[PDB]
């Protein structure tokens, strides 16, 4: 609808989307560690 | 709210009080 | 004004919107009005913008830090008698459902904490969302905010019509 | 509620799932296409590493988003004719069963409504009544389909009607806004003194006691 | 919904708000309502205009 | 047996299957209840 449901939807889909990139690398980083 | 912090904090006396009676017993 | 130039006789015939007044009538004749309409109040039209995450963050941190110390503590209190912890009480905090006697007790606080915390979250949205900002700014001649002549709200008739000769014609 | 919107949220909804299904089938390193999409359903219905964590916040943004539509249904729950120019005063024979229509002979609303649409008045000449007492009994009894009259005396008699079955359509929509006045003689010297008097009245408020004391329309519904 | 709405939509104990409640004009039969006596109260009616 | 009459209670947690399926429905009813006596309250 306004900006209320439209901004916190934006930012919800960002933090999604910088989680995902974050924790890709992390975990790789982690089994990389795990595994050397 | 305040009244709702307070009422968030009464159940935790009781998790407590069930945490140290299972953990004595 | 155009009283003036009718009474000086540059007009003879006022096809306009002219409310109907008595010191106007002293002096000029009207006729049978179209309709009847009053004078209203206009005030701007504004759209509230405020979404929950600005209305507290103390309670967002202390239930975050909360999560990770009853989780530690309660399964160091079951190693006695980390990432798989932590997985857990995720797991429990999306869905209450699993997918000696402190696993029972543990479920137990953790599902009515989990309750009345989303109770008490959709209360706060639901009044919240009935008591937003109102476009009720006026409401007539009585209304409170009308009678302070204060400079944060400014508000005046547009020249000397006849809002000016009703203002004028009021005993209080 | 869902007429401009409901696209919106629906195609919204659409991209994010296959987002996620996306990124869920990009998470392989039990079968991709046979959980990813029970897991998105799961995490936004109520009882239904990587993607863990994102499984999860999307969950509490479900919740969320289902509690903001709660709270916006419970806000929404809160809260025939239309005038001459329909075709049910004009054709009353389309319709089975026939209306009927209450006036006054040798008054002044048939005068009125004789020089617009002779036929209305033609058609009303067969149904006449003899006073507003026999109207309002017709319309308790049902004798009478709707009545026509001046409108004051019938805002009235519908505000004061017994359990506010007899109403009006809207407001506002009086084919003829005309008034009452004073009745002078032609010549009169009266016409310099009753106006202005009346105006004085008018300007300075002495009729809203008058009229909440004498008109109170008790049938106000919010 | 239907709940919440017939909940806070529920009978009112609001019956009446002063003389110029529109329920309070009405001398239906359905609801009596009158004075004990002739006290202050008949006074006041009897000295209203309308 | 303590399990299942949490789950029931909880929103998301053949003698017996029906009276704790229809035991739900009325946990639902009564969590339905509560909050509109809340909302009403506020
Ligand atoms: N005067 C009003 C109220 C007075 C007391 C309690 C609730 C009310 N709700 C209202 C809602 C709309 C208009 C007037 C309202
Ligand atoms: C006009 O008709 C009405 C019928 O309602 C009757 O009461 C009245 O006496 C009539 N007037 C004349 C002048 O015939």
């Amino acid at each position: 609808t306004f900006e209320n449901m439209a901004g916190v939807f934006m930012l919800v889909a960002g933090g999604i989307v910088a989680g995902i990139f974050l924790i890709f690398i992390e975990i790789a980083y982690k089994r990389h560690k795990d595994a050397r | 709210d305040i009244d709702n912090m307070a009422g968030v904090f009464y159940m935790l006396a009781a998790a407590m009080a069930l945490s140290l009676i299972t953990f004595i017993w | 004004g155009m009283m003036g130039e009718l009474l000086s006789g540059q007009a003879d015939m006022i096809v306009a919107p002219l409310t109907i007044n008595n010191e106007r009538a002293q002096y000029i004749e009207f006729s049978k009005p179209f309709k009847y309409q009053g004078l209203t109040i206009l005030v701007k039209k504004e759209i509230p913008r405020s979404f929950m995450q600005p209305f507290q963050s103390t309670l967002w941190l202390l239930v975050g830090l909360s999560v990770h110390v009853v989780a530690v503590m309660l399964y160091l209190l079951d190693r006695f008698s980390l990432s798989s912890a932590m997985w857990f009480s995720w797991g429990v905090l999306l869905n209450s459902g699993i997918g000696s006697f402190s696993a029972r007790i543990l479920g137990m606080v953790w599902a009515g904490f989990a309750m009345i915390i989303v109770a008490s979250y959709t209360a706060n949205l639901a009044a919240f969302l009935v008591l937003d900002r109102p476009e009720e700014r006026i409401t007539g001649i009585n209304d409170p905010r009308l009678r302070n002549p204060s400079d944060k709200f400014i508000y005046a008739t547009v020249k000397q019509s006849s809002v000016d000769i009703y203002f004028r014609r009021q005993v209080c | 509620f869902s007429a401009s919107v409901w696209v919106m949220m629906f195609v919204m909804l659409l991209i994010v799932s296959a987002i996620a299904v996306f990124v869920f089938e990009y998470f392989s390193p039990s079968f991709t296409i046979g959980k990813a999409i029970w897991l998105l359903w799961g995490l936004v219905f109520n009882n239904s590493t990587t993607s863990k964590i994102m499984v999860s916040v999307w969950a509490f943004f479900a919740v969320i988003f289902l509690a903001s539509y709660t709270a916006n249904l419970a806000a929404f729950m809160i809260q025939q004719v239309t005038g001459l120019s329909d075709k049910k005063f004009q054709r009353p024979h389309d319709y089975s069963p026939p209306f009927r229509f209450g006036t006054v002979p040798n008054g002044s609303t048939e005068r009125n409504i004789r020089n617009n649409y002779p036929y209305m008045h033609q058609y009303m000449t067969k149904f006449n009544q003899k006073g507003v007492e026999d109207a309002l009994v017709s319309l308790k009894t049902g004798k009478l389909d709707a009545f026509i009259y001046d409108a004051a005396v019938l805002n009235y008699k519908a505000g004061r009607d017994e359990g506010c079955k007899l109403v009006t359509i809207g407001s506002g929509y009086i084919f003829a806004t005309t008034g009452y006045g004073i009745a002078l003689q032609k010549g009169s010297p009266w016409k310099r003194q009753i106006d202005l008097a009346l105006l004085q009245f008018v300007g300075d408020g002495e009729m809203e006691e008058l009229e909440t004391c004498w008109l109170t329309g008790i049938c106000h519904n919010e």
